[PDB]
């Protein structure tokens, strides 16, 4: 019953934007904080995650400004909003909830930029 | 709205207590966020040129602008006003040297603002001056602040010093059980224990969880003081191996707005440890990292307002706040505080974060 | 084209003086406010003297009080700094800044490169 779809993904021409989605259910959505993640034969690596309540977020170092983390905890969703997208980023980028020490993941969203 | 001062006052003075928490880890701190803009807006009109902008850019507004001094008379009626004398008690005062040449016309000015004017001593005879000081701060907090200028915190060279001293012992709505009080161990930093009082009570609490974007939770409780209009918010990891530094280093008064907003009503028996704190804060590093430089650095300072006949710089800006939660005697699943916790003092109304501090061996 | 040049720093032993001088050249310092900075190692750059030009008085920072003396010579378009009983502490870049106001305050308009003081134990 735990599930978390991602959707939005797609190719991109460089400097082009990119609205992110993942749709939760199964659990309790209002007390898990939310990321997103990215991988491409490498690890995956922290883009951005944000607080259940408050909107308190983070971001990794080569997101800069540029990405932006969002959720609606009523349509329990969490959000990307990509914009300056660059060859960098092309990867394929997985979302994720967590209430410690308890993770959830999903599928996975490939954004590719030319 | 007369209401948007106060979230800029609160959100400049909970951005100082990071800075304070961030310096005094391990540490007790009791803190006043209203405390520490609402004279640091009356530094604002002693200021002038880059001093003034850095202090105008860190808290967001000009005390010279129309409505803000009023607002801010309406704001301290508000949080003083529903008879709270015996339970919080304030001052405010600059101290500047006696014999200096003051710009002629400036402290009606000052005057018409906040109804106070800045004080006058000769800080060469060092004793008296410290005296003077002391007596003034004790006298204006129903003489619970006392010594807030310590031996050797000023001299003969002293000019201009800024004090802020609050006190707080107000009564729970609903008071703890003085029978329910009883003695628990506290988790302590270092992992160590001590035994400490701890009051009990079982009722209905406002509560919400939260967690933090790396996936640790917290437990926050709303505890309503009599009159509702005041609330004391606890937070604490639920976890004892995440320190408190997770929680203030991200701490933000819109953020404890937020907490209040997704709170509901549980049954709950809550422990809690009494505790009894006195903190005096020297807000020159705090100040310091938030862009206020100048007025600390002597021949940068700009205080032509207040004088352009020689130079001055603030030799001292000190808080020393004292809070007190006890049982406020009159006449089920649990959330155990015994591990640091953190604290908030609330005017619910108007958004304003009076008091804020963090418990790490009550 | 406005130009303050400091002179007079150099290496001497603790215990001892210098004097250091600071030529202005496209403007006087007349009714300006001066005074001497200082930047050591591992410190800010903090103030060491002032001469307000409101009376001509002079301030003088805590460390420095009773052992620096500022002055201005307006005959020589000159100000000094005599630096007395020096102490390995007095150690920094010195530099001269004039500002067009009452008191000394930032910001300052024009200021000089500066000269190295040494002080050795
Ligand atoms: O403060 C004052 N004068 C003064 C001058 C020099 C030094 C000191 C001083 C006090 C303690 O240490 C030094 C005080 C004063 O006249 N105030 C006031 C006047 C009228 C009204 Cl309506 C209210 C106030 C007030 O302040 O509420």
């Amino acid at each position: 019953q735990v599930q978390l779809v991602e959707s939005g993904g797609g190719l991109v021409q460089p400097g082009g934007r990119l609205r992110l989605s993942c749709a939760a259910s199964g659990f309790t959505f209002r007390t898990y904080a939310m990321q997103w993640y990215r991988q491409s034969g490498t690890e995956r690596e922290l883009v951005a995650a944000i607080s259940n309540i408050g909107g308190v977020t983070d971001y990794g170092d080569s997101v800069k400004g540029r990405f932006t983390i969002s959720r609606d905890n009523a349509k329990t969703t969490v959000y990307l909003e990509m914009n300056s997208l660059k060859p960098e980023d092309t990867a394929t980028y997985y979302c994720s909830a967590v209430r410690l020490p308890q993770r959830y993941w999903g599928r996975g969203t490939q954004v590719t930029v030319s | 709205p007369p209401s948007y001062v106060a979230h800029l006052a609160s959100d400049f003075g909970v951005r100082v207590f990071q800075q304070v928490a961030q310096a005094s880890k391990d540490r007790n701190v009791v803190f006043s966020p209203y405390g520490v803009a609402s004279v640091l807006a009356m530094l604002q009109l002693t200021t002038g040129g880059e001093t003034q902008q850095q202090i105008q850019a860190a808290m967001g507004f000009k005390i010279d602008d129309k409505g803000m001094a009023p607002a801010l008379r309406h704001l301290y009626k508000e949080l003083m006003g529903p008879w709270n004398k015996d339970e919080i008690s304030t001052t405010d005062a600059i101290f500047v040297q006696r014999d200096l040449k003051l710009v002629q016309g400036f402290m009606p000015h000052f005057f018409r603002l906040f109804r106070s004017t800045v004080k006058q001593v000769d800080f060469s005879e060092v004793e008296r001056a410290r005296f003077i000081i002391n007596d003034w701060v004790k006298t204006h907090t129903k003489g619970m602040i006392s010594n807030l200028l310590g031996k050797g915190a000023v001299d003969q060279l002293t000019r201009l010093v800024l004090v802020n001293a609050l006190y707080f012992n107000g009564q729970f709505k609903t008071p703890f059980p003085d029978s329910s009080t009883h003695r628990r161990l506290f988790h302590k930093s270092d992992g160590s224990t001590v035994s400490v009082p701890m009051m009990a009570q079982t009722n209905k609490f406002n509560y919400t969880e939260f967690t933090t974007p790396d996936g640790h939770y917290y437990d926050i409780l709303e505890l309503p003081y009599h009159g509702d209009t005041l609330s004391m918010f606890i937070a604490a990891p639920y976890e004892k191996e995440v320190p408190l530094s997770a929680l203030t280093n991200i701490l933000s008064a819109q953020l404890i707005s937020h907490w209040k907003g997704n709170m509901t009503r549980l049954p709950r028996l809550l422990v809690l440890p009494k505790f009894s704190l006195e903190t005096e804060v020297d807000l020159r590093k705090p100040l310091e990292n938030l862009g206020m430089t100048d007025m600390f650095r002597q021949f940068q300072a700009d205080f032509t307002s207040l004088s352009d006949q020689e130079p001055l710089h603030v030799a001292q800006a000190l808080q020393k706040v004292k809070i007190e939660v006890n049982e406020s005697g009159t006449v089920p699943e649990e959330i155990i505080m015994d591990r640091p916790f953190l604290f908030v003092v609330r005017h619910n109304p108007t958004g304003t974060v009076l008091f804020m501090g963090q418990v790490m061996e009550p | 084209q406005v130009q303050l040049v400091e002179s007079g720093g150099g290496l001497v032993q603790a215990g001892g003086s210098l004097r250091l001088s600071c030529a202005a050249s496209g403007f006087t310092f007349d009714d300006y406010s001066i005074a001497w900075f200082r930047q050591a190692p591992g410190k800010e750059r903090e103030g060491v003297s002032c001469i307000s030009s409101s009376d001509g008085s002079a301030y003088y920072a805590d460390s420095v009080k009773g052992r620096f003396t500022i002055s201005s010579d307006n005959a020589k378009n000159t100000v000094y700094l005599q630096m007395n009983s020096l102490k390995p502490e007095d150690t920094a870049v010195y530099y001269c800044a004039a500002v067009w106001a009452r008191v000394c305050r930032n910001p300052y308009d024009y200021w000089g490169q500066g000269t190295q003081v040494t002080v050795s134990s």
